[PDB]
RNA sequence: AGGUUAAGGUCCCCAAGUGUGGAUUAAGUGUAAUCCUCUGAAGGUGGUCUCGAGCCCUAGACAGCCGGGAGGUGAGCUUAGAAGCAGCUACCCUCUAAGAAAAGCGUAACAGCUUACCGGCCGAGGUUUGAGGCGCCCAAAAUGAUCGGGACUCAAAUCCACC
RNA sequence: CGACCGAGUGGCUUGCUACCUCGAUGUCGGUUCCCUCCAUCCUGCCCGUGCAGAAGCGGGCAAGGGUGAGGUUGUUCGCCU
RNA sequence: ACGCCACACGGGGUAAGAGCUGAACGCAUCUAAGCUCGAAACCCACUUGGAAAAGAGACACCGCCGAGGUCCCGCGUACAAG
């Protein structure tokens, strides 16, 4: 993929429960896999900011629940490093549901976003309320 | 099962049907092929297939090689062409198999085989000088389906 | 079905034993390209800080922008090429033929060497040119030593001797070039060899850590779960199969870790200067105050503070040189906090 | 056996050890003819290839040496010449002689120029969409020509459809 | 340096094993021998299989060790050791009183032993010690 | 205790030959009597050596290159059409030194490309088939390859004799 | 793609045998840690195609490196994401 | 370490394979002699060890009644004793 323009310490694992920052109808999401990743023996597969993950819907509307969909990580508690040395961290862990073409499934995003996510998913960013 | 289990002559002759019951029928459809009404002396050329090693050939092999040779003569000469081939052997030796361990090991009847001494003619075809190259090829396929090495030998034929 | 997995550690840096010479010894030299010249210099590790630079990389989407980069500070005072040694080509590799010395020696060179009182700088030189005429001359290298006395932060006064190769134009021309550097008094500085913005190979003897176990030494796992509570916490499962009935040297075991020689490739030189611009408030921890001839190396360097580190022009650079990077800020903040 | 080859008036051949040199107006060619018990010599006006053995393997090589020497007589007088033609369908291919090698640019739309070094004293002359390889050493000239055709080799796609490249038109 | 050799042999273009057998014969007889021009000694056969054998001898090994020389110095000296009872007193002495050389460090020209020469005009399938060494990855210091 | 042999062996390790006359093998085949132990099969081989038979040839053989390869007529029939060449039947005489009612491609059918057959250049053996010898392919396994090892090629291998 | 019939290689399964140990060579599965084989799953380089391309399918050389995380089950095996 | 720095290209020889010249066998033929290429695989390149390599190594200087060294003392860039 295109370079993020920042270093990321993955703060999420396979099985992690995170926040779905949108209005698709899904509230809580569970990470199942990370696109393009292949780890090593005994290592629990990891995900972080700017990564595209496969997810299952834990909470939300009856229809959205149990559905296996794709998503993009937008915010994470573990710190990341900007090119100027400064560290940046968020209040929670969140991702936005997305389709085959990387276009947000919902109509609106809930909460802030990392400027770095724009360099990868412009159509997701071009729906952002706040880009920090 | 493999011929490796029955190719050598390493047991006594077991052909007395008066003491052996339940012997499977032979798969050999016919022994006299071509034009059986015509005579052997009514042909210019006569080629036989000679076996090079002393062996045992199961009825399954006799049928397969007889089939794949005559099938060629029928393909190149026709269902009523001018020729006549002869499978001059019949499967007399009865075969067993120990199919308990080595206790009461005498086997049960599983098949039949023809014993051919090295130097004997298994097949013998009779044809005109034209069809001489077809009979050779038919025999080439025939020795590909039996255990021993073979010599295709033209007995009466100096029209080479 | 037992998943596949790469082995613990590398078999290429052994045997993992204590280094014989604390002073590193390069086993490779640059190619003879441009003009003649010495292929290496040395200094003493001081400590680290950070700097702000303008993006030099022409292929970066950020070129021209600010960028924070970590730097290891190294004091690089002038050294002295005290002699010119020549090698000859024989059916058994290269062998030392003869050496050419001087008269001007440092006041404390006698703390390590038995300084020459009677020498013949001509007979030696003659022997070298005769051999060169014969076409048996191998290569040319200078015997160099540092001046620990210049660096106050370092206790030792006794110099560090090392043989550095000289390569360049023609054998004849660099033979002459060498002789000149020596005769003077051998005095030379980092400027004479390196320029800010080039890539260098830094060698050094790492920080010693005495005896250590397999987990640390080789990077093997700790016992997991229930196994970690039985009597074994940091010990590998087995020393090998039933057959072969012997312990293979490839299995991870305990021993000496650290204090080995390593040669780290493609280190970028950020700035060669003098004075006290890079010194830290309150002094570098466990080292002291820097004020004089120094060098700013990008990233880390093998070894602890005070240890002798050697420079060599990168023998296998991955990139092209981007000279004199624009430095906008050198942190002087205290390293205590 | 013994075969005698009469050297032309135009030519002049000298031999040293197992090496043979053939000089003519079009140049010179030196080869190395080495094989168990086969003797090659210069007897004033003729070249002699002889051996005491007569087996199939010896006879094979004796005949080979002859054709090699005759080809050397030809290269030094008439010389060898292979002629090629550049053909392309969509992307305009550029064939040029740069240095001691021949470079080909924009093959099938490529950005990277395909090239090959010319063998020995071979002379490659280009005229529009026609090429002509020539020289005295038939081995050298022969390879050089073939290397040009081999340079447009394509394995990934259908050769029947993607027929771009230079091809040997006339063989001597 | 300085070997007081009673005999100097020229191995150039000579069949290695045949030379080696005679050197061993003499050394055991109390002779001091110096084999010269080892890089130019020869071994008959199809080069592909000869080298396959020598490269295989290099791969063999373990912690205990299987040191096998890559330079013509050693290859030759190892070939000779194989014809001498080197683990015995009489045999170690004999072996140690023999030395192989790259080129010729002497003034005299070595003598050629009977039966050991190869006629290049009669043979094309053979290889030179130095050629094997180069394939083994040795440094051509000759 | 002296002497001579047996099995086995005589390039080195290792006592005794780098023995003699001659031939084959290029695979390191092989240097492996017997064997749990030393594998190697059906099938295949213009690898190479030796031997026999039939036919062709200086009235020019085999191959190659050049030239000719003709008309009656694009036979008749079937068919809108078929002309060597879809199919069915026939398969004739002229010209001549040869040339099919055409053997194989090719066209929608023609055309177009060659085969048969004649001539020329050239100049020496050619071609068909039978049998034998040694080798080659077939031929994939686990800590480090092997003929006991080294190493050996007009042998230090294999076969026939001999000192 | 490939029946029949025929010739083999391996020593992973299974069966047969009763040579070695009954004054004991500690079991299955798992785990950890090390070396290896090739009959190659990926990666390099190739050949054919019912090869336009793109995606394949089949075959050759090749053991440098890689071949991971989970749900049921003690399971090996195997089914499933 | 969960943080940060550094870890080739290029040559040489080959396999499968693609070809050149070329004969046995006038022609043809990638092969029999010869040659041009061509694999993450082989060799070099690079890193690490390495005078006990028994052919037990090389150079420069100081010294053989004195060069150099161990012990002692204050300490660690080192360390289980050493
Ligand atoms: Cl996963
Ligand atoms: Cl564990
Ligand atoms: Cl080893
Ligand atoms: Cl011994
Ligand atoms: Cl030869
Ligand atoms: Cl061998
Ligand atoms: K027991
Ligand atoms: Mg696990
Ligand atoms: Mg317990
Ligand atoms: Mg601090
Ligand atoms: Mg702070
Ligand atoms: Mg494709
Ligand atoms: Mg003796
Ligand atoms: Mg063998
Ligand atoms: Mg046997
Ligand atoms: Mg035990
Ligand atoms: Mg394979
Ligand atoms: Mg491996
Ligand atoms: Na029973
Ligand atoms: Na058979
Ligand atoms: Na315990
Ligand atoms: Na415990
Ligand atoms: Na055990
Ligand atoms: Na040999
Ligand atoms: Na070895
Ligand atoms: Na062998
Ligand atoms: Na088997
Ligand atoms: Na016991
Ligand atoms: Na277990
Ligand atoms: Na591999
Ligand atoms: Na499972
Ligand atoms: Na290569
Ligand atoms: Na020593």
């Amino acid at each position: 993929m295109e370079a993020l323009g920042a270093d990321v310490t993955q703060g999420l694992e396979k099985g992690s429960l995170i926040t779905c920052a949108d209005n698709t109808g899904a509230r809580e999401l569970k990470v199942i896999s990370v696109h393009g990743y292949s780890g090593t023996k005994n290592r629990l597969p990891k995900a972080g900011l700017g990564d595209k993950i496969t997810v299952s819907v834990t909470k939300g509307t009856p229809e959205m629940r149990r559905q296996v969909l794709e998503a993009v990580v937008v915010r994470q508690r573990k710190p990341i490093r900007r090119p100027d040395g400064t560290r940046v961290k968020f209040e929670d862990n969140a991702a936005v549901i997305v389709d085959e073409n990387e276009d947000p499934r919902g109509t609106e995003l809930k909460g802030p976003i990392a400027r770095e996510v724009a360099q990868r998913f412009g159509s997701v960013a071009s729906a952002a309320t706040m880009i920090v | 099962k493999p011929a490796s289990m029955y190719r050598d002559i390493d047991k006594p002759a077991y052909t007395r049907r008066e003491y052996i019951t339940g012997i499977p029928g032979s798969k050999i459809a016919q022994h006299k092929m071509g034009r059986k009404q015509k005579d052997a002396d009514d042909y210019p050329v006569q080629i036989s297939l000679i076996v090079e090693e002393t062996v045992q050939l199961r009825h399954g092999s006799l049928e397969a090689s007889r089939l794949s040779a005559n099938r060629h003569l029928i393909k190149e000469l026709g269902e009523e062409g001018d020729y006549k081939m002869t499978l001059r052997k019949f499967p007399h030796q009865v075969l067993r198999e120990n199919k308990d361990g080595m206790r009461a090991a005498f086997g049960k009847i599983v098949g039949t085989a023809a014993r051919v001494q090295a130097g004997e003619q298994l097949f013998t075809a009779y044809c005109n000088v034209e069809d001489a190259e077809h009979v050779k090829e038919a025999f080439r396929r025939a020795y590909n389906k039996i255990t021993p090495s073979c010599r295709i030998d033209s007995s009466p034929a100096g029209n080479a | 079905p037992q998943p596949s997995r790469p082995r613990k550690g590398s078999l290429g840096f052994g045997p993992r034993k204590r280094s014989t010479s604390e002073t590193p010894r390069f086993n490779s030299w640059p190619s003879d390209d441009g003009q003649p010249g010495v292929q290496g210099f040395a200094g003493y590790k001081a400590g680290m800080t950070h700097v702000v630079l303008v993006n030099d990389e022409p292929n970066s989407p950020r070129e021209g922008m600010e960028e924070t980069v970590p730097v290891t500070v190294i004091e690089t005072p002038p050294m002295r090429a005290v002699a010119l040694r020549a090698y000859e080509d024989t059916p058994y590799g290269q062998r030392p033929l003869t050496e050419v010395w001087t008269d001007e020696f440092h006041s404390e060179l006698d703390r390590t060497l038995d300084v020459p009182e009677d020498h013949d700088p001509d007979a030696a030189e003659e022997q070298i040119r005769d051999a060169h005429e014969a076409g048996d001359l191998g290569d040319l290298r200078l015997i160099t030593h540092t001046v620990p006395d210049a660096v106050p932060s370092v206790p030792k006064k006794k110099p560090d001797v090392m043989e550095t190769r000289v390569g360049g134009g023609s054998v004849s021309d660099r033979l002459d070039h060498a002789l000149d550097i020596v005769e003077d008094g051998g005095e030379h500085a980092m400027n004479d060899i390196f320029r800010a913005g080039e890539y260098a190979d830094v060698a050094g003897v790492t920080k010693g850590k005495g005896t250590q176990g397999p987990v640390k030494r080789w990077g093997v796992q700790k016992r997991k779960g229930k196994h970690a509570r039985q009597g074994w916490r940091r010990r590998i499962g087995n020393l090998g199969p039933w057959n072969p009935s012997r312990v293979r040297s490839t299995v991870p075991q305990q021993g000496q870790t650290g204090y080995h020689q390593r040669t780290e490739l493609n280190k970028r030189l950020i700035d060669i200067g003098e004075g006290d611009e890079p010194t830290v408030d309150g002094g570098f921890v466990n080292y002291g105050e820097v004020d004089g001839p120094y060098t700013l190396v990008k990233g880390s360097v093998p070894g602890p503070d005070k240890r002798l580190v050697r420079f060599r022009p990168a023998v296998r650079p991955n990139d092209q040189p981007r000279l004199d990077p624009e430095v906008r800020y050198v942190s002087n903040e205290s390293n205590q906090g | 056996p013994r075969v005698e080859l009469e050297i032309p008036e135009d030519v002049d051949a000298e031999q040293d050890h197992l090496d043979i040199t053939v000089e003519g107006d079009n140049g010179s060619v030196t080869r190395r003819l080495w094989y168990p018990d086969i003797d090659v010599s210069v007897d004033g006006d003729t070249v002699v290839i002889e051996s005491d053995e007569d087996n199939a393997k010896t006879m094979s090589t004796i005949g080979t040496f002859q054709s090699h020497i005759e080809n050397m007589f030809h290269g030094v007088t008439e010389g060898w010449e292979y002629g090629m033609e550049v053909f392309y369908s969509h992307f305009p291919m550029q064939v040029n002689v740069e240095g001691d090698e021949v470079v080909i640019e924009n093959f099938l739309g490529e950005k990277a120029p395909r090239r090959t070094t010319i063998h020995g004293d071979t002379d490659v002359e280009i005229d529009g969409e026609e090429l002509t390889v020539s020289g005295p050493d038939i081995e050298a000239v022969g390879q050089t020509a073939a290397d040009i055709e081999q340079l447009t080799r394509i394995n990934d796609k259908d050769v029947r459809v993607f027929q771009d490249g230079v091809y040997i038109t006339r063989k001597p | 340096a300085e070997f007081d050799a009673d005999v100097i042999v020229d191995a150039r273009d000579c069949i290695m094993g045949r030379v080696a057998s005679q050197v061993a014969e003499q050394a055991l007889d109390g002779e001091t021998v110096a084999v010269v021009n080892a890089e130019r000694a020869v071994i008959t056969g199809r080069e592909e299989q000869i080298v396959e054998k020598y490269e295989k001898r290099v791969d063999i090994g373990n912690d205990n060790g299987y040191f096998y020389p890559k330079r013509p110095d050693g290859i030759f000296k190892r070939t000779i050791r194989g014809m001498l009872p080197h683990k015995k007193q009489r045999g170690r002495e004999a072996f140690e009183s023999v030395r192989v050389y790259l080129g010729n460090p002497y003034d005299e020209d070595g003598e050629v032993l009977d039966g050991t020469s190869l006629d290049r005009l009669s043979n094309i399938k053979f290889v030179t010690l130095g050629e094997i060494s180069e394939t083994l990855g040795a440094n051509k210091t000759w």
